[PDB]
């Protein structure tokens, strides 16, 4: 009778089972955790022949989710028509249902591992969650603005908490959630983004995800929740499309970073790469919550301290760790024809190609494949690093120039037009971060690239990558105080600021900001 | 000479200056001072254990974790009928005292701070604290404008009525509790 | 298969505060201090 | 043109279905076990006023500081909460102990008249969650089986 090929008479027979168990839920001594109901309700579920076939057991399953979801749209439309009922009293109806269903999935799921089963006791952990998912999708469909997150909410949350007070199954649990949340994510189901931000960022969640996680396995499958996060998030910032809706959920992003940031700097250090090719590069905030991240238990020294020799600090020589494998964007052919630059430095048709290959102007509004540039960036001065410390000898502002790696950053800085520049200059700035080998690296690359530069506009956009980065409210990255503290001292610099500074006598005030904003 | 395009300083500069027009509460190119976000970022304990929601304020209180507490104290399906009902003019001082502090963003922090304000309980807007007066303790000076007397303050971090006898403004007092007749009011939505 | 049909179909197989404060009331003698 | 037309359609579509939500955004209480006696009920509270409770407002000690009718109202009231066992906690420390039949707690106000290996008969002191108030009793007899 339903949408669905369901046998006849089979929602009424489901709406009156669970109709049922919601007053068992609510009775008195029905069990501690409803076990004296629950074991008599199975009963009659299996007299009533649901229990039969597995394809039943699923169809009873998506019809008291599909009651649930109707019990909350009617208890929220008598609180809307209605607006002398109580709004409390209402959510409470809601919770009533919610929370009677959730304890029936979670004591079938724990009642379903036969003889202490793993396999059938998740199969239908992942069928109910699948069940679920589908329900809310349809609803999110059809419903449109008038779709609730509610109930989905509830009945996600209350599982997770449910199915959290077996190590191993714990894992393969949160392994379920995880799987349903990126199916959620909100490029899929964007009317359920707060609920959503609020089930990935949930106390318990980050807590057995991130802390009380094995060989931190939860670890690259969080990271990927927070990139489906990032890639919703992007179009919308990088349009300056900001509306009150989408204010709340960049503040509720801030809120959760700032908690990792926090909490699991070690976290948000070895998934830098992978954020930063999604966060667009107007986030300067965002991404140096990101980018300020650095190993717990590390000294690092004050920016401003006077008569600072960074080459001293042993950690200058150790490179960081990168969980992203980057050099994926690259093209088989590309990379082949790069490092084939990079030990030959043959032939010089590889520059002038270079910037034709970083473009992409077949896809509409960006004109450049910046994934692409962030990969070539990294990838670049990796191998000068590595080459450098075959040599014998270590990343310096001397060891660096005249390298085949060099050419490469030498030319895209001339090459590339202001679009092109900003966004390469942006990739090396990703790199500037706490003591490290890259950090040391491109901050000596980006001050030989603003010494050597021929043309003012480069020494411009040098300038505006590192300062508005700096003018933004707090973290800033180390390195990035580093790299600027020493390019302002550059007589190359000096020249520049007074030429400038005069054109436009406006500038002068932002540079002040950076010497309070930061000291 | 300049970058004439959006990419160099100009581009920057404009940024900057279309703050001062813009209305929103995210200006990505100057950032939020994220110490104000009601989180505590200097905390040497971890953040996410109390962790609430991305758009909350102030962190898990005590009675919104939920702990597996032994079965016996699970009292209420067995004396919710028999059970007392909630009436704040029933209760004594000091759990007013911590339904107000506990409660706080809540209609029951004001539930409470009435009841206190009909027991002579009068909160400081200024020094954010109770204040009565000591048994028979009446002021040394008085006027209209002030009274200099013994006053019982109610200091929360060591959780006791306190005497301190110094001057009292009754403009800097707060007047009769107010109730927020506000529906389906949410916290989240406005942030 | 229905694997988890049957773990559940032999599951199935398987398988007052009134009175108390009323006596309550008996147990010792109630007073105010 | 337009800017908001540089967002396809499906990114439009996703930013109006996000806009409705905010509508009806999640309620603190969506995620969290009911609340019978004391629900959230979020309002607009003045800036002057407490927004937040002390710091370390959560340790057993903080309890401990406490009134027991406090205690006592955190039992019942806050059903299966760490408040709740953090109030039993501080109360049982404070020599109270709770009786598993009768549903209260019960503190000795004399030594018993009588201890054996299945119950002590006494004068106690308790808390009547009804009448809302600490009670005397005389000749209370406390099984063990009851106790703990």
């Amino acid at each position: 009778a339903s949408e669905y090929d369901d046998p006849p008479g089979l929602r009424e027979k489901a709406e009156y089972l669970l109709r049922e168990w919601v007053n068992l839920y609510h009775s008195a001594a029905a069990g501690r955790d409803s076990t004296k109901a629950f074991s008599a309700f199975v009963g009659q579920m299996h007299q009533q022949g649901i229990l039969k076939t597995d394809d039943l057991i699923t169809r009873f399953f998506r019809l008291c989710t599909e009651m649930c979801v109707e019990i909350s749209y009617r208890a929220q439309a008598e609180q809307q028509h209605n607006p002398a009922a109580n709004p409390t009293m209402i959510r409470a109806k809601c919770y009533h249902n919610l929370d009677a269903f959730v304890r029936l999935i979670a004591l079938l799921v724990k009642h379903s591992g036969e003889a202490t089963n793993t396999v059938t006791k998740i199969n239908l952990l992942n069928k109910v969650l699948g069940i679920v998912v589908g329900v809310l999708l349809q609803d999110h469909d059809v419903r449109q603005s008038e779709f609730q997150q509610l109930p989905y909410h509830r009945i996600f949350i209350m599982l997770l908490l449910e199915l959290n007070a077996l190590e191993t199954i714990n894992f393969q649990t949160l392994t379920a959630f995880c799987n349903t949340f990126h199916i959620l994510r909100p490029t899929k189901a964007p009317g359920f983004v707060y609920a959503w931000l609020e089930l990935i960022s949930h106390r318990i969640f980050i807590a057995r995800m991130l802390a009380h996680t094995p060989q931190q396995k939860g670890w690259p499958m969080y990271a990927q929740l927070l990139i489906d996060l990032f890639k919703y998030l992007a179009p919308f910032l990088r349009n300056v499309e900001l509306t009150k809706p989408m204010q709340i959920l960049y503040k509720g992003t801030l809120r959760v970073l700032l908690v990792l940031l926090h909490d699991f700097p070690e976290f948000l250090c070895d998934y830098h790469y992978g954020f930063c090719d999604v966060i667009p590069p107007n986030c300067i905030q965002l991404r140096n919550l990101i980018l300020s991240a650095f190993p717990r238990n590390m000294r690092l020294p004050d920016p401003f301290t006077p008569n600072l020799k960074v080459d001293m600090l042993s950690e200058i020589n150790i490179a960081p760790r990168i969980l992203t494998n980057f050099t994926g964007v690259m093209p088989p052919q590309f990379k082949k024809d790069l490092d084939s630059y990079l030990k030959t430095r043959s032939p010089v048709t590889f520059l002038s190609d270079l910037r034709s290959n970083l473009q992409v102007s077949n896809e509409p509004g960006n004109r450049y494949n910046l994934q692409l540039i962030n990969a070539l960036v990294l990838y670049v001065g990796t191998q000068a690093i590595a080459h450098i410390h075959n040599k014998g000898s270590t990343p310096s502002m001397s060891t660096i120039t005249h390298s085949a790696h060099m050419d490469i950053f030498q030319n895209l800085a001339v090459d590339l037009d202001t679009e092109g520049r900003y966004l390469f200059l942006n990739a090396i700035a990703n790199q500037l971060r706490y003591p490290n080998s890259h950090t040391h690296y491109f901050s000596c690359t980006m001050l030989y690239l603003f010494a050597e530069a021929n043309t003012e506009a480069i020494q411009e956009q040098i300038t505006r990558v590192l300062l508005e980065r700096l003018i933004v409210n707090r973290p800033h990255p180390w390195g990035l105080l580093i790299t600027f503290i020493e390019l302002i001292k550059n007589p190359a610099f000096k020249f520049w600021n007074h030429e400038f500074v005069e054109e436009e006598p406006e500038i002068e005030k932002l540079f002040q900001s950076v010497a309070q904003c930061c000291m | 000479e300049m970058v004439t395009d959006q990419f160099g300083m100009i581009g920057l500069l404009t940024f900057i200056r279309a703050a001062e027009t813009d209305p929103g509460m995210v200006h990505l190119a100057l950032g939020s001072d994220l110490t104000t976000l009601g989180l505590n970022l200097n905390s040497p304990e971890n953040l996410y254990p109390k962790f609430a929601s991305p758009w909350a304020s102030s962190p898990c209180r005590p009675q919104d974790i939920d702990f597996h507490v032994p079965s016996e104290y699970l009292t209420n399906i067995h004396i919710r009928d028999k059970l007392a009902a909630i009436k704040l003019g029933r209760y004594g001082e000091d759990l007013l005292f911590y339904l107000y502090y506990m409660n706080g963003g809540d209609v029951l922090q004001l539930l409470a701070a009435v009841e206190l304000f009909n027991r002579d309980w009068r909160y400081h807007k200024e020094e954010r604290v109770w204040i009565t007066r000591a048994p028979g303790m009446e002021p040394t000076m008085k006027t209209n404008t002030y009274e200099r007397g013994t006053y019982y303050f109610f200091d929360c971090l060591n959780w006791r009525k306190v005497a301190k006898e110094f001057h009292l403004e009754y403009d800097k007092l707060e007047e009769r509790p107010h109730l927020p007749s506000t529906f389906n009011y949410n916290p989240a939505q406005q942030a | 298969t229905d694997e988890i049909a049957r773990s559940l179909k032999i599951f199935a197989q398987v398988t007052s505060m009134q009175d108390v404060m009323q006596e309550f009331a008996t147990n010792g003698y109630a007073s105010d201090d | 043109g337009p800017h908001m037309l540089e967002l396809t359609k499906e990114q439009l579509y996703q930013q109006a279905m996000e806009e409705a939500a905010w509508h009806h955004m999640p309620h603190p209480s969506d995620s969290e076990r009911i609340r019978q006696y004391l629900p959230r009920n979020p309002c607009p509270t003045p800036p002057y006023h407490h927004q937040m409770p002390p710091p370390h407002s959560d340790t057993v000690e903080f309890y401990q500081r406490l009134s027991t009718e406090t205690l006592f109202f955190i039992f019942y009231y806050l059903e299966g909460t760490k408040a709740q066992y953090l109030a039993a906690k501080a109360l049982k420390k404070q020599s109270w102990r709770f009786h598993t039949k009768y549903m209260m707690w019960f503190q000795r106000h004399e030594e018993p008249k009588t201890i054996t290996d299945e119950f002590e008969q006494g004068t106690y002191i308790y808390f009547d969650y009804e009448k809302w108030g600490q009670r005397k009793k005389e000749g209370f007899t406390f099984e063990y089986r009851y106790l703990e």
